[PDB]
């Protein structure tokens, strides 16, 4: 029960991240028109990625498990008071805890993979780490539809708080202007704007205000700043799922068919990236994936018989991520002291959100602009390189993560 | 940062055809996701109501009870539109139709309708018919 327990707090994080492509469901229920119903969904991840830090150091300071417990408890009444109740002014309420409830789980039960392996087993746990959230992700959209389709959107709510139970039955030095920064910058990359403008500057801001209100130079650095870069990669399906399904004018199960292959084969090599060892695994990784977009990219000049190379873009993409998740999720966990694990893990689980963020917003930005200037195929490339350009940044991202 | 631009309808004789286009700009589908697209009208006198709709996912359709049989809405997948083409108008269809589609949601839910579920709207696309 040292995964089993992890598994199921992660897995807490899927079952609230599959209610948000269910959003014309909940409008029924909860009543309140769109725009304010699907934000309320949204807050879920706005408050998780700002608080993740200081969640994880009132773990890394006050128990890690004692955290882990809040985190499930707070998954409960996360669930219980949504699921429950049908009104909107509650449905918020409810959102802005279940994310919290993943800022205090991600951090904390990350360092317990720390004290439980201690080395060798610590392969086998984060492995299991990352099945729990890329899996778990993975499908939570495909899940989510499949639930509220025959069962209900509130029976994806009823299996949060069990799997949280059975989670735990088988087991403020500036952070305010930390999360007014983070605040800003998550909802600066959601680009609705002459207004954003200014909403940059209170980034700017509350960064350098934080930054004089912390001395890491180890490999870990390296780990986080590549993690980053290489998660900005992210938009490369979402445009490539797109063009597919605009541009090539294929079903929703096709789109799928190539996102759920992408998806069995990036979760059958973060075991091989764990026999795979830490540098030379992470090289073969954010290299074999630029190959796999440029496999993608090609397709935008193609044949009748050019389906072949963008599925095998899927899978070089796929397995290349896996080939980096595992050992690049253990050469930070590893570096990051006993002593301060809750604060560094919370750090990476950042640093992984805001480059998924941050790449989604420019692969979508500029394919967008791109698209109106010229085609959706000639578009489709332009775009599907600038995530070229990001994963050799990723992959030149290495180069700072010596053996 | 998305723009359904619109085209086609016009004035017309009674029991005639009209096609209506609308296409959708930088409308991205999520991983496992798509949207639905159609028609509202509203007569200057009578309130909005809903004509057709298209899941873009599985081109899974739908209609109101009033032009049921006559309009059909369907989309030109290689040219990436959708369009409805009006057939045996009557001076009821009468009214500025007007483009829209929803949030994207996974592609196993069901096609939509209602109006409270669509949030993209358009500037509207008139069609009158008449003796
Ligand atoms: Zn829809």
């Amino acid at each position: 029960l040292i995964l089993g327990i992890v598994l199921g707090v992660i897995t807490f994080w899927l079952f609230a991240q599959s209610l948000v492509n269910v959003v014309p469901n909940l409008q029924q229920s909860f009543g309140t028109d769109m725009g304010t119903i699907s934000i309320a969904v949204s807050l879920t991840a706005l408050f998780s990625g700002m608080f993740v830090v200081g969640a994880g150091g009132l773990a890394d300071k006050i128990g890690r498990v004692k955290m882990t417990n809040i985190g499930l408890l707070l998954s409960i009444i996360g669930s219980a008071l949504i699921i429950i109740t049908n009104l909107p002014a509650l449905l918020i309420l409810g959102r802005v805890i279940q994310g919290v409830s993943a800022a205090c789980i991600m951090p904390s039960t990350l360092a317990i993979m720390k004290t439980y392996y201690q080395g060798a087993e610590r392969q086998r746990a984060l492995s299991y780490w990352s099945i729990g959230s890329w899996g778990g992700s993975g499908i939570c959209s495909l899940f989510g539809g499949a639930v509220a389709t025959t069962m209900g959107w509130r029976w994806i709510f009823i299996f949060s708080i069990i799997v949280a139970v059975l989670s735990m039955l088988l087991i403020v030095a500036g952070l305010i202007v930390l999360v007014v920064m983070l605040l800003s910058l998550n909802v600066v990359i959601t680009k609705g704007a002459l207004w954003f403008f200014g909403l940059i500057a209170i980034v700017i801001v509350a960064f350098f205000i934080f930054l004089n209100v912390l001395f890491e130079n180890k490999p870990y650095t390296g780990a986080t700043i590549s993690n980053f870069l290489l998660n900005g990669v992210a938009g490369t399906l979402i445009v490539a799922n797109t063009f597919v399904q605009q541009g090539l004018g294929y079903t929703a199960l096709q789109a799928g068919y190539l996102s759920i292959t992408y998806l069995i084969m990036v979760l059958l090599m973060i075991r091989v990236g764990e026999k795979l060892l830490s540098k030379r695994p992470m090289l073969l990784g954010t290299f074999i994936v630029v190959i796999g977009i440029a496999l993608i990219s090609l397709v935008f000049l193609p044949g009748i018989f050019y389906v072949i190379s963008c599925v095998v873009g899927y899978l070089c993409f796929g397995l290349g991520l896996g080939i980096y998740a595992t050992p690049s999720t253990d050469t930070a966990i590893s570096n990051a002291p006993l002593d301060k694990v809750g604060v560094a893990s919370g750090i990476y689980a950042m640093a992984s959100s805001l480059g998924g963020a941050f790449g989604v917003a420019i692969s979508g930005a500029v394919y967008a602009g791109a698209v109106a200037a010229t085609s959706i195929h000639t578009g489709a490339m332009i775009a599907l390189w600038v995530n070229v350009l990001m994963g050799i940044m990723a992959f030149i991202a290495i180069l700072f993560a010596i053996p | 940062q998305v723009q359904l631009e619109e085209s086609g309808g016009g004035s017309v004789q009674a029991g005639g055809s009209l096609r209506l286009s609308c296409a959708a700009s930088g409308y991205m589908y999520s991983t496992y996701s798509t949207y639905c697209m159609g028609w509202f009208r509203q007569a200057p006198g009578k309130e909005r109501e809903g004509v057709a709709f298209i899941k873009r996912g599985d081109h899974s359709t739908y209609y109101t009870d009033s032009v049921k049989g006559r309009f059909t809405i369907s989309q030109d997948s290689a040219k990436n539109t959708v369009s409805l083409q009006m057939n045996n108008l009557k001076p009821e269809d009468t009214a500025i139709y007007y483009c829209a589609a929803d949030f994207a949601h996974s592609f196993l839910l069901s096609v939509h309708s209602g109006a409270g579920q669509y949030s993209y709207w358009g500037q509207g696309t008139q069609v009158t018919v008449s003796s």
